[PDB]
């Protein structure tokens, strides 16, 4: 009618902070940590035979 | 004179083993003792383990 009617605002989102580059940063950390930790346990397990 | 003398025993190995009964007591007893500490060293070897 010559005057403005705005539908204004609608609301929709469900999202979180992210970085795919980071995701595999964490992957590698687990991988290498896993290698060393298991390495550690077996290492001293064997070394434990005798002080 | 017999008290000096080494004399022979008629043993399970079939031997006629010229000897003093003293050494027999020695060899008999010492063998018995050896078993003890050797095992209880193994216990010490074991206590490296179980703990």
């Amino acid at each position: 009618g010559g005057v403005q009617v705005g539908t204004g605002t609608a609301v929709e989102s469900i999202v979180r902070l992210h970085d795919e580059y980071s995701y595999y940063k964490l992957k590698g950390a687990s991988n290498q940590l896993e290698y060393t930790k298991y390495m550690a346990s077996t290492l001293q397990e064997i070394a434990q035979r005798f002080p | 004179q017999l008290q000096y003398d080494k004399v022979n025993f008629y043993n399970e190995d079939g031997t006629i083993d010229n000897l003093t009964m003293e050494e027999y007591y020695r060899k008999l007893t010492g063998k018995i003792a050896s078993d003890g500490e050797n095992n209880n060293v193994v216990n010490s070897s074991n206590e490296t383990l179980y703990n």
